[PDB]
Parts: C-alpha cells; structure tokens; sequence
C-alpha cells in the first residue's frame, strides 16, 4: 500500500501535482494511515521505514 | 555475456532515465545498490532477478576495509558476465560519480574481452543545483572527496562553489568506520580556514530519496560544522568567499576592458 | 499558472527522466530548446502545444546581445504562466547547468507569487564521465566557463580533471558572435601554460545527440588547440598535469602517516 | 528516420539488437542505402538533409 503509493507518486506527474495541491487528501485517498500521514507531515523518514551508500574512498 | 552499468538517480522510481529503466527490465540479472527498501521493492517489480550488493559491506560490527568490499562487489558482477548473463548494475544516482565499482567492473570486463558500457545518471550534484537554484557556471564549481582533500594536496578556488563529498567520514583513514569524529572535522575546519573565515556560511545538503520528502538544506557557520549532525549521504557546499576579480593581463592581450564586456 | 523546468538529456528520447517526460505529457504548453529536428519531432509527438525558444536567437546575421535573447526567452515563458497555463520548460541536458534561462524564469515566477521548480537532468558533464570512464572523485574536478576563466582570475588545481565549457566562444566578449577565433584560443593556450606544458594532452569532447552517433573524443597537445575544429557543443577536458602528493601537514595534525592509510 | 531513431533511443532491446548488427537492423526498419552510408561514415549533417544558454 505505502510502497505502491510512493512508487506511483514518484513516476506520475499528474498525481504529483494533485499531491502538491492537497497532500493529506491524496494520501488519505490512497489508504495511508494517520500514523503514516503524521510521519510524512513531520518528515520522520525513520518511522516510514517502520544500509550504507558509500562506494568510494579518498586514500588513492 | 555483457555488462551495462546504469544509475537510478536519488528520487524513487521517477528519476531514472527512460532507456536505463528499459535496460533493467530486459536484463538477465541485476546487481543493485539502492538508498532504501522502497527503491529495492520498486526494482524487484521491474526485474525479479536481483542481487543486492549491500551484502558485501561489513556485517555485525566486523572490521573490513572498504577496498575489500568493493573488490568483492566487482567480482560478483564479473562472475555473472563470465557465466554468460546479460548483466546490469543498478547504482543510485550516477553510476560513475564518486563510485569506483562500476568503473572497475567495466575496466576488468573489457580486459577479459566482454562488452561493457556505462549509462549516465542524475547525481546528487545534479540535484543540488536544482534544489538550491545555483548554476555551476555562475562562478564555476569544484568537487573533492573530503578525506582526499585532507590526506593529499588540493587547493580550492575561493571564487567558485566548492563541494566536499563524503563529509561524514572526513579524515577516517582506516576505511573501516562508517563515520568520523568531531575532532577530525575540527582539523578540516582549521585547514579550510586558509581560504574561508570561521563565520563563513556553509550548507549541509541532502537530496530527498522519497517523493513526499523535503531536501535537507541547513545553513550554518563553518565554525559549527564539527558539532553538526551529519549522515553518510550528507554533502557540504561551501559558497564563494570572494567575488570575481578582473584578469587585466589577459584583458589587455585581448585588447579590451571591463567596459567592453558584453 | 505554474512552471516546471525539465531537462531532456543529450541523447534523443531515452535520456529524459521518467517523471520529467510525464511533466511534458501533462503540460498545457511547452517551451523547448532542443539540439536538433529529431528531438523537436519527438517532443511534438509527446505534446503538440510547443513554442520553440530557438526563434529568439539572432536571425539573418543580425547583431543581438545574448543577454537580450535570454530576456525575451524568460518573458515568453512568464507570459504563459501569468496567463494561467500549467507551463513546462524543456531544455536539453540539465536545465540549470550553464543555463541562465530556467533559473531566471523560476526566480521571476516565485517573485510574482507563482509555483515554480526545476527538475534535474543529465548534463554534458554527466555524459563525459560515462563516455571517458573518468570518476570526478578520483583526483577531484573543476568546471569553468572558458571566457570567464580568461576574463577573471581563476586558479585551477592541476591534480584535478578540469573542464572548460563553451570553448568554441572562448574570448568572445561582445556576446554577438557564434564562435571565436584562433588568436583568442592561442591566448588561452599561453594562459593555461602557467600550469600545463604545451605538449600536455587535452581532450575535445562532444556527447552524441543521436543513438546511431558516436561521441567525439579527440586527444591532442594543448599547443594544437588553436588549429582545432570546435563546435558550439564542444567541451574541453584538461586531465591532471600532476599526481596526488601526500599532505604531511594535515597527516601530522591527524597524528598519522602515509603508511597508516587504508 | 525519425521514427526509427526515437524507438532506438528509448528501447534497450532494440538498442542491443542494433549494436549486434547495425546494418541488418537499419535495413529492417527501411533506411535507404544513402541513409545507412551516412550513419556508418558518421555524417550527421547528411542525416539532417535526408544551443548556448549562458555567458561568462
Ligand atoms: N541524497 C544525497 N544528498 C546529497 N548528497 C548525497 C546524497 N547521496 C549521496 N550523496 C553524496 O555522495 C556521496 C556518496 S558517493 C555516491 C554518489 C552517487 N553516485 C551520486 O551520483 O550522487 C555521499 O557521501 C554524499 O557526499
Ligand atoms: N553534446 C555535448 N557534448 C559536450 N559538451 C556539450 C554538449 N552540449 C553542450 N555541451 C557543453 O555545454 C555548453 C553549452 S551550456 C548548456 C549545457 C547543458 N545545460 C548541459 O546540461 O550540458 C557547450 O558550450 C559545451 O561546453
Ligand atoms: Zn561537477
């Protein structure tokens, strides 16, 4: 549910613009819970996920 | 077998190129290194045959030199190519920007007589220009790996926008730790102070990985960097400390002056 | 009304991001600045309502300051936004990399109380790393606009990879000509000679715009640059003239030595 | 030409097919001998027979 929403929102400029107009309405319509919504609104990415990304070094 | 290295950008699903997405879809096998589990799920739906390179990082507080991690990543990729698989390597951002694994795999593949190429992607630097509304051509741009800037001799042009990548591990010489210490950052501050005042405003930047996420754009004085909260994905932007001065020597040779500038 | 600026990358059709293509598809109107007629046809099939920004360039050997061209471009875009149209600006490469029109339009739009953002794209710089198999992080990277390097005081780090953009108009001060002259390039050679020997190998790079096209990767001594055939799309790459050397000063502050490096 | 180039640029299957055998793929999409010649010689101007946005 959550994953499906994010994937679509990231790809679909129509939905993205709809989202930007009314985040809470769009999110609720796509079945997101109040807790999930709260996390998005507070920007708590950690709670939404409820790994290292370094692929180089500087030692030559 | 063959190899194509592609990038997926920083944002989930939407920031990959059309052709790069096609490469993933038609691949025999995909080796991935993506930001999070949302991106991982996205990829698995495009192509179920995925090997996560994340496994080659030190596990369970083990001591492991990242050079060994990268070698193991490359070997895994090449094993698939050697077996005869149409292999795709999907790295986040741009596969060849501050990332050695793709370059190394392509080099080795060609040497063994295999077809190998890299497709460009949208890097964190590309995201930075857009999010901060800065044109790198305005006064020029310079990029350095933070640790390399400390360990080796680099001289920045204080008239240009300067980016220090991997600021979170600045000065971590062992390549076995996932972050540095505030004492190390303080040394970097003193080094930078050769060109930049201690009260010079700098920016800690983090591009969002999710469409519902706002980027991190935290402005503070350089002096406070050692106390700042840094993540592995943090990039430090150091705006110019000086404005552009005229190069009279060259202007004269060109037989013109500031007033003749269009 | 609203504005979104997107990039289409350098390659035809395939190098645009998934989301950016979506923006073009759903736009009320599109202002375009694309490399060729193949890309123009591609765009029109995606969205028929297109205004070509190319028209604002000097026509019929006319003398026109590029500053005026850019201003007319920005005004055309804003006229659509002010009219209430959901407006998309489609520029080749990255819309905010060595491109003032998007940044200018966005700034002006925000000032008049309109929604405006910029979506990152794949730039010529991103293509170069991929095509030449060079990582900007290897020994660092610096980018400058050629004429700015000449007119103003910039100090390059000769351990890095140095890019001079818009080399074809290096020294063209009036901003009315489409290309420079050999005498201007010779002055640049003498300037660069402060850091780079005359026999130092440099690379003239041109990323391909068509899928059947090979990139231009011409290696030649710096001295031969003034005789070279340059195009508006040419970028000059100047590889490192020196290898990385240890910074014993900072190593000492870190209480470590070269042998301690991982 | 235009329809071919647009497909080839977007479709990774066709791209890999092209790289395997350019002439066979080009003929299969109906390109003329002169069009094919232009490609193989890298004469872009002939294909268009058949960009500065900043300053310093
Ligand atoms: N989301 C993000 N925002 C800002 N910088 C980021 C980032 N993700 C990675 N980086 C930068 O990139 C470094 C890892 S190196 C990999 C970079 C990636 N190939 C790219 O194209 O961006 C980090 O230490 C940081 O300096
Ligand atoms: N196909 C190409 N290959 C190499 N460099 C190119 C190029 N097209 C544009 N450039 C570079 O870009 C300059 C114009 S400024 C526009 C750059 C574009 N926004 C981008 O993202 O790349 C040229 O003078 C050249 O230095
Ligand atoms: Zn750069």
């Amino acid at each position: 549910g959550l994953s499906d929403f994010f994937t679509q929102l990231g790809q679909d400029a129509q939905l993205m613009e709809d989202y930007k107009q009314n985040p809470e309405a769009v999110m609720r319509a796509h079945g997101l819970t109040d807790e999930q919504i709260n996390a998005v609104m507070t920007g708590d990415m950690e709670k939404l996920k409820t790994s290292y990304l370094v692929i180089s070094h500087g030692n030559g | 077998g063959s190899l194509v290295c592609v990038g997926t950008g920083l944002q989930l699903a939407g920031q990959i190129s059309v052709l790069s997405r096609s490469y993933i879809e038609h691949a025999d096998i995909v080796f991935s290194l993506l930001p999070d589990g949302f991106s991982q799920r996205w990829l698995t739906k495009l192509n179920p045959n995925v090997i996560n390179l994340q496994q080659f990082y030190a596990q369970n507080g083990e001591v492991k030199n990242r050079r060994d991690t990268y070698e193991q990543m490359v070997n895994a990729i090449l094993d698939a190519v050697r077996a005869g698989k149409k292999t795709v390597c999907a790295l986040y951002g741009h596969p060849g920007v501050f990332a050695c694994v793709s370059h190394m795999a392509i080099t080795r593949a060609k040497a063994e007589g295999f077809s190998a190429k890299m497709e460009p992607g949208i890097s964190a630097e590309a995201c930075l220009w857009a999010d901060l509304g800065i044109d790198p051509g305005n006064s020029g741009h310079q990029s350095f790996e933070a640790s390399q800037f400390m360990f080796f001799n680099h001289v920045p042009d204080p008239t240009t926008h300067l980016l220090l990548w991997q600021i979170a591990i600045a000065g971590e010489h062992t390549l076995t730790q996932f972050h540095t210490s505030s004492d190390r950052l303080q040394i970097l501050v003193e080094q930078l102070n050769q060109w930049y005042p201690l009260d010079h405003e700098v920016v800690i930047y983090e591009a969002a990985n999710l469409p519902i996420q706002a980027p991190r754009i935290e402005r503070l004085p350089l002096a406070n960097l050692p106390q700042a909260h840094l993540m592995p994905i943090s990039t430090l932007l150091i705006p110019p400390a000086k404005k552009l001065e005229y190069n009279y020597a060259i202007l004269a040779k060109l037989g013109i002056g500031p007033e003749d500038l269009g």
